[PDB]
């Protein structure tokens, strides 16, 4: 368990994706040649998990770079630390998807993926112990979406013993015009439901709603957004880069963390909140950072956390400070709260301490919550899907393609069926 | 009365009559031996073979004891040899068959994506 | 001859087998090459032509870590690297896949180091196993050891000394599933299991040595302090020696009744600014010292084993008997009528230098064999029945080939136990 | 009949049969190089019942020295008189018992025995003419026990003509050194009823009694059991070892003491009671109804004695001692059985034990001894009822059939004791 | 000549044997290392080519310390290895020992030894056989030599000097069954069985020689004085009791009533001269009886005095006339009332430095009295209160006894007391 292997997927997901990796290089002490120019050995203990070791004491990201538009990819390479991936890692293909589920997942996207497996297959046969993948795209468009999870399930067939791990991006008429992105989030729900093992929600509602009414940008843009994006997968993945008391994987995670197999879609959260290249004048305290952290705002999926209960909870916290006083106020926050933790799971929040701070923050931390209160974003989904279904809208753009009406209805009832589970458990008794 | 009896060199004897009696006149072979002798040494055998006799089915006891809990042991050895391999055989045959459950459902929606391809086509 | 063979599995296994093997390096004056400047250390060190003395020890570990710290320790020459069996992935936290997919690929060669260590061994007392309850591989791979060891060595005494979970520091939500699945494997196939509660050893850490968040090592040091206390009748001769067989002869009435309940004193803060036999003796009835939370005063006893060490004579140890069984509050049954066993071995507890426990002319460890211990059954087994009552997590167990029948089996065999601790205590 | 074989097994066994022969060595007048140097040739007239004579002008004791565990004859060997015993007597295992009576008779004992055996074998064929074998053990334990009665049945075996005689020491929960006694006990018994000719009935539980009561000794320990042990085990052989008009043997002393060849188990008495460390004749007559002064916890004045032998050491009166024993009888007559004419013989011996000018040492066939094997038969119930620990002997191979029939016979001699005690002429 | 054969048979057999010969011994002359400076003493004493005077004696014991003490002895030198018969193991104070296992093994041993004493002797009167009612080896062996000597010496004189068990000085808790054992099975084959008492002969030693604590060599030493006065006159050439069938004529007039009561007179201290008529008083005390019992509750069937030393012939009537006047002295209706009398001049002789006085004169009265049945009735007695609850007989049958010997000899026993109360 160390290696993973990193897939971004179209627009949306390789520009977080780069970000990731200009982030954790940062942390890790690596510049955009690859090299390594920081001051601890801790940066490079577990550097295998995401970077190949190289020539020249050189490091490369394990990352493949996958778009069926071809602009995404000179944007990547244009963009800062976009030589440090391997040149031969970069799949593109000749026109975009156009917002088109059934393009990415049936035709065009089908057509690449082979492409896609091969530079899967010698990443992933270069690894001593592989872990699994990771993947970053968006579920409103089109290959994000519907190539990546044609992806995920292709990767399933030939690794069925990996972890799948997804960060997915969810649409917000907030932040993007296109219509049949409820489409797209509904038609890519399903293969996620189906064919991961861990999926992180990040919602772009919430992440508007935060850059709007905590960040106060009247106007915000992928940029904005992708800092808060930024900021939770440095956090969410913190303990499998840095030593900690426990060697945490991916598979741990999975097994502590899911309940039921199709309940694996995580509400992450951070505190503290910022704006983009902002100097902090202040950092926060541990009590400070406890109580945000369950806070509605500080959510990177537009649900209210009291609003359901939580399966599973694990905190990571970054910076200088007592471990002590983390715990006490861990349990504080659990007593206080006891109505929002589901009684007949024990012992269900486990948190961790790492002595190393993101770049900028004095001391940060980082949610990753397994809540009923989840249901509302798929609700959400739902409810814009019905609208535009019951009047058959846009479906021939699908149609065309060569789909049918019947593969709607069904992830829509498959949406419907995971609501009601979360329902299920969020009202169930110990007694 | 007294009625002198004899005398010799260092002795002299006679008897002495106060009164006399009232009424007159007065109102195993060496083989058998030899048998009864034998006789006894033959039972002190006989007992004496009783004793060893009780003495040595002690000793086929404590074989016999020996023995069982040689079998007790081989038996516990057996009756865990065949539970392991009955439960490692049952745990491989059921991880199998999930995983290749997985597979097939994989590959029921990959024939699907042929299916949605071949419409396309159609039209 | 009278040799032992230690066996340490998993994180917590490996992680304590370093805490005991170099208190005993100390106390038998071995240097961490294994050469040294009583005769009775080679009932656990073999030795090489060399001079050089080698544990009878394997440690195994699915995951490389734990391991790869010793291989490169102090104490990295104190072995052979053929006792130190690693793989490639651990259990992931999941008894399933150290019992059976990962397990199964590693057991055949530890069975095999196993053979070659009792090839060196003229009078194989039995296997010393250390394990946690909670972690996958502690758990699962245990499990498969135990059955395997059966196999191999028949009736051949084993016993286990198992961390029992706690919420302070446990590492996994599904700890109580691996307990539960673990204890139903192995209760067939250990002679004698002595139960350690981290949340006991935590408490006690805070409370006589004033250690605010103790660390592992600082709980593994005073879990060996306990193991050094059971081996070292073993290990050296003192007057009064207690070996394996007589362990479990006298401290198991029933062959599932088999789960003694260790204290220790004194456990006393080394900073701090001497105790008499008595007063050592009266600690070990008051449940502040138990490894294990519970009540003995709402239990009965069935077998005391007091192991004193250091400097310790036999009248004061009888005169201290002797006020314990005047006290009403300590309860024997009915078809008990000698329940005391007593050890007394003569070189002093020895203290890691550096660590926080303070050196000591004379201590104690008691093992007994109450009814109460079942309190601790019942509070592992109500937290399996909230998450099995959702079948929360079981898909893990279920994908990696088990069946839920074995779920409610372990579960039933749990429930039996309990009523067993039941049935005994009856007048 | 001269030369007796002495036997010791097992922790007990072997501590104290060391101070036997510590104490008697002194009588003797043998140093532990093993050369002679009291000043009587009464001291030497009859040493050859215990001691054979090396061509050096030395004795070695006739003692064959066993457990199943190493270290209790090495701390012999290192004990006052470990120089005296001949080496190669030695014969000890080394996986040791495990407190268990069916590892001592059937699997851990079973592979030492004719290792012992042997030893045996070579002591017997230097003897003129061999009288029979004393053998000193626990009943509680796993090798004193379970070895040694296994030891008894196999020479009874090969010499079913020569006397067997034990001394045999009787557990008590107030000095334990393990859970299953009452197991060890009982099964012994069973042995021991049917394959011995005189017992010695030492209670661990007189001997704590005395020490804490008579002696006043807090805190009894070992040491201090074995100081009345070892002079009980004196005065018990004095006859045998010091000539008198008697000319004692073992043969005698089962002829006129056992009238029924089932009840062989002695009460051994002793005045008067001493410490480590630290008395008219009359007054060592009564001391003999004193069950103060008894080594089995038994009451004396709870039954009757069938037959009684009584040892006088010192300088004294052979007419004052033969006047108080007929007193005593006489007062105590409903203490005797009507039907043994003439029960109780006294040997005076001129030779008396170190540190004391005048002893007396009881040797009692009394019904009363049935008490100590009610309470032994009571533990044993309390746990068997229960099944308790019971698992570790079926582990051996024992049925448990062995169980019953080993405590309904001590059962059937206790019912024998009180049939006679109710006898009548 | 008149030869008589010793056997000596137990330890009590063989120590008394030694104080008898010691003082016969003093009484003819003969030192210890056999030289001797009447011819009668030849009857006891045979002689060497060497010029020794050599004891016609066998010793019997089966234990080697009791005969030791005869080997290594001051009279060693008298007595020839093939006269001392030992084994390695003693009866065990057990008659069916004694009987049955030993005598099996050293009977043919022990009578080949006696065949070559008997060679040496002319005309052989016959036997005087010394042993124990108590001991294993003086009952049970002692018993089978009788019934073998019955049938190798057929019509031989058969006396018994019997040592009767006394509590006071005994040794064991069996000897009333080693009593009634031997004596069932000796009574065909003896002519004429004196009994002494233990407990009579310490009784005497304690009045009337001031030793309050008598050992075994005090009541030897006063039991040979006894021995020597009846053996006196076959041994010097004196007028009564001169062959050994005369004691059969003279005091036994029924078989089975064979057993006389020896009494005997003066005991006089050595640390402190008495007439015939005093010491004839003497004779009728019971306190100078060697067996216990009172002959007032018995008629008289035979009664002999024999006189030592100086005693002359009209002191004796004198002194009989003076017990006729004043005390009564029943004799069965079937008998004479009377006495036969014999004076053998040779002074009765004591051991230099022992505990008896050397005296001018003394006398010892042989008498049939059916009194002596009361010795036989205490052991009955003692016998039927162990016997009822069968206690000790395991270890005669362990020996290869029968259960039913027990009863046969009891009921002949008992039979034997009536033919006394018949009589009487
Ligand atoms: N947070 C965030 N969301 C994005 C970003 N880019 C696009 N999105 C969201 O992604 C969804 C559309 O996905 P795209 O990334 O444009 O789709 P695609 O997979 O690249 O496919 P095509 O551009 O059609 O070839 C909408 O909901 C957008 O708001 C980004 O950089 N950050
Ligand atoms: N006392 C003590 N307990 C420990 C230690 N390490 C782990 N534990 C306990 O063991 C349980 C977790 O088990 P581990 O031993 O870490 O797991 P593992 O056997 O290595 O198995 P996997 O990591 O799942 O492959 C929890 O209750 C931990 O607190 C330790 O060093 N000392
Ligand atoms: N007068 C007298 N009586 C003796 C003497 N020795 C033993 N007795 C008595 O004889 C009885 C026992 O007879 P013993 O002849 O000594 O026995 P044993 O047959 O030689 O010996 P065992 O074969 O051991 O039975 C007891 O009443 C003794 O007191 C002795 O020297 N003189
Ligand atoms: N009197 C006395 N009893 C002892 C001594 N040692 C042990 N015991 C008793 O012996 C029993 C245990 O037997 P032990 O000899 O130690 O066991 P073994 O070596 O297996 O035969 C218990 O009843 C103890 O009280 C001792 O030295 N003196
Ligand atoms: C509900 O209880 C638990 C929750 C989570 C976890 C555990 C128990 N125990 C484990 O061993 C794995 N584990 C974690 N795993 C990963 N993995 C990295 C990939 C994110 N991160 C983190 C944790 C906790 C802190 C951050
Ligand atoms: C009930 O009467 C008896 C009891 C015991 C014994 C005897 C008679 N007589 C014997 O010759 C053997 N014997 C004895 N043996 C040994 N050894 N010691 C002693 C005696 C008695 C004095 C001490
Ligand atoms: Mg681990």
């Amino acid at each position: 368990m160390r290696e993973i292997v990193h897939i971004q997927a179209g627009q949306c997901g390789n520009q977080i994706g780069a970000k990731f990796w200009e982030v954790i290089s940062d942390e890790h002490g690596i510049d955009p040649t690859g090299s390594y120019h920081g001051d601890s050995d801790l940066q490079l203990e577990r550097i295998n998990v995401y970077y190949n070791e190289a020539t020249g004491n050189k490091y490369v990201p394990r990352a493949i770079l996958v778009d069926l538009e071809p602009g995404t990819m000179d944007s990547v390479r244009s963009g800062p630390f976009g030589q440090i991936f391997r040149p031969d890692n970069f799949v593109f293909g000749q026109s975009g998807a156009g917002n088109n589920w059934a393009k990415g997942h049936y035709t065009e996207g089908a057509e690449l993926v082979d492409s896609v497996l091969d530079v899967v297959r010698k990443e992933s046969e270069s690894c001593d112990c592989l872990q699994g993948f990771q993947l970053t795209h968006s579920l409103g468009g089109g290959t994000g979406s519907g190539m990546g999870t044609l992806l995920i399930s292709k990767i399933r067939e030939e690794y069925p013993d990996r972890i799948m791990n997804t960060f997915s991006v969810m649409p917000s008429p907030k932040v993007s015009d296109t219509v049949v992105e409820p489409y797209n989030a509904t038609l890519s729900v399903h293969q996620l439901v189906e064919n991961t093992d861990e999926t992180y929600c990040i919602d772009n509602e919430a992440l508007y709603d935060i850059c709007f009414r905590t960040l106060k940008l009247t106007t915000p843009t992928y940029g904005d957004l992708n800092h808060l994006v930024s900021a939770t997968m440095s956090g969410v993945t913190t303990c499998l880069r840095f030593p900690g008391q426990l060697n945490a994987d991916l598979r741990k995670l999975a097994v502590n963390m899911v309940p039921f197999p199709r309940l694996h879609f995580f509400m992450p959260g951070f505190a503290p909140l910022t704006s983009r290249g902002s100097q902090q004048y202040r950092a926060l305290t541990v009590p400070e950072l406890t109580q945000q952290m369950f806070d509605s705002k500080n959510m990177m999926a537009a649900c209210d956390p009291r609003h359901g209960r939580y399966l599973t909870v694990a905190a990571i916290f970054r910076g200088r400070m007592s471990m002590k006083e983390v715990d006490e106020q861990m349990l504080n926050v659990q007593n206080k709260n006891s109505s929002y933790f589901v009684e007949w799971i024990p012992n269900n929040v486990k948190t961790a301490v790492c002595d190393i701070p993101p770049r900028g923050l004095k001391m940060s931390a980082t949610f990753i919550g397994n809540s009923t209160a989840i249901q509302e974003l798929f609700k959400r989904i739902s409810e814009q899907f019905t609208a535009m279904f019951r009047r058959k809208a846009f479906l021939h753009w699908y149609t065309g393609e060569g789909m049918d009406e019947m593969e709607f209805t069904e992830a829509e009832s498959n949406m419907n069926d995971l609501v009601s589970e979360y329902q299920q458990y969020q009202d169930a008794t110990a007694d | 009365e007294v009625i002198e009896l004899n005398k010799a060199t260092s002795g002299q004897s006679w008897e002495v009559i106060l009164k006399p009696p009232s009424f007159d006149g007065v109102p195993p072979s060496l083989e058998e031996i030899q048998k009864k002798l034998e006789a006894a040494e033959e039972r002190r055998k006989y007992q004496e073979a009783e004793l060893l006799k009780h003495l040595a089915e002690k000793r086929e006891h404590e074989r016999e004891v020996i023995q069982k809990a040689i079998e007790e042991n081989n038996n516990f050895i057996k009756m865990a040899k065949e539970k392991l391999a009955q439960k490692m055989e049952s745990n491989k045959e059921n991880r199998e068959a999930h995983l290749a459950a997985m597979l097939e459902r994989l590959q029921e929606k990959d024939k699907h994506a042929e299916e949605v391809r071949k419409n396309k086509e159609l039209k | 001859m009278r040799e032992c063979i230690s066996i340490h599995v998993g994180q917590a296994g490996v992680q304590i087998g370093n805490a005991c093997w170099e208190l005993y390096c100390l106390e038998h004056g071995i240097q961490p090459d294994g050469q040294m400047p009583d005769d009775s250390f080679n009932t656990f060190f073999s030795e090489t032509g060399a001079g050089k003395h080698v544990p009878r020890a394997v440690f195994v570990d699915l995951e490389p870590t734990v391991i790869d710290e010793v291989r490169t320790g102090t104490y990295r020459q104190l072995f052979h690297p053929e006792q130190l069996i690693t793989g490639k992935e651990d259990a992931a936290n999941n008894y399933a896949r150290g019992h059976y997919t990962i397990g199964k690929e590693i057991i055949d060669l530890v069975l095999d180091r196993i053979r070659k260590l009792a090839d060196q061994c003229t009078g194989l007392q039995g296997f010393l196993v250390f394990h946690s309850f909670g972690g996958g591989t502690g758990s699962g791979f245990t499990s498969l050891l135990m059955e395997r060891l059966s196999v191999d060595y028949g009736k051949k005494s084993k016993l286990e000394f198992s961390i029992y979970p706690a919420p302070q520091v446990s590492t996994a939500v599904v700890e109580p599933y691996n307990s539960i699945l673990t204890t139903h494997t192995t209760l067939e196939h250990s002679d004698c299991a002595f139960m350690v509660d981290n949340e006991a050893i935590y408490d006690i850490c805070r409370r006589n040595l004033d250690i605010e968040r103790p660390t592992y090592t600082n709980l593994n040091r005073l879990i060996s302090q306990i193991v050094s206390s059971i081996t070292a009748s073993l290990r050296f001769d003192g007057a009064l020696n207690v070996d394996l067989t007589e362990f479990q002869t006298n401290l198991v009435p029933y062959p599932r009744i088999h789960f003694p309940l260790a204290t220790y004193a004194p456990v006393i803060s080394a900073e701090k600014a001497q105790l008499s036999v008595a007063e050592i003796t009266n600690a070990c009835f008051e449940p502040a010292n138990q490894m294990v939370k519970c009540d003995p005063r709402h239990g009965k006893y069935m077998a005391c084993c007091l192991l004193y060490r250091g400097d310790v004579v036999p009248k004061d140890v009888n005169a201290a008997i002797a006020t314990i069984k005047t006290k009403r509050s300590i309860q024997f049954v009915d078809w008990c009528p000698t329940g005391f066993k007593v050890g007394i071995n003569y070189q002093p507890p020895t203290v890691v230098p550096g660590g926080d426990l303070a050196k000591v002319q004379r201590a104690v460890c008691m093992l007994s064999n109450t009814t109460a211990i079942a309190e601790a059954w019942a509070r592992l087994d109500h937290k399996f029945d909230l998450m099995y009552a959702k079948r929360a997590f079981v898909h893990w167990y279920v994908g990696e080939g088990m069946e839920e029948g074995e779920f409610s089996e372990a579960r039933e065999d749990m429930a039996a136990l309990e009523k067993d601790y039941e049935e005994v205590g009856v007048d």
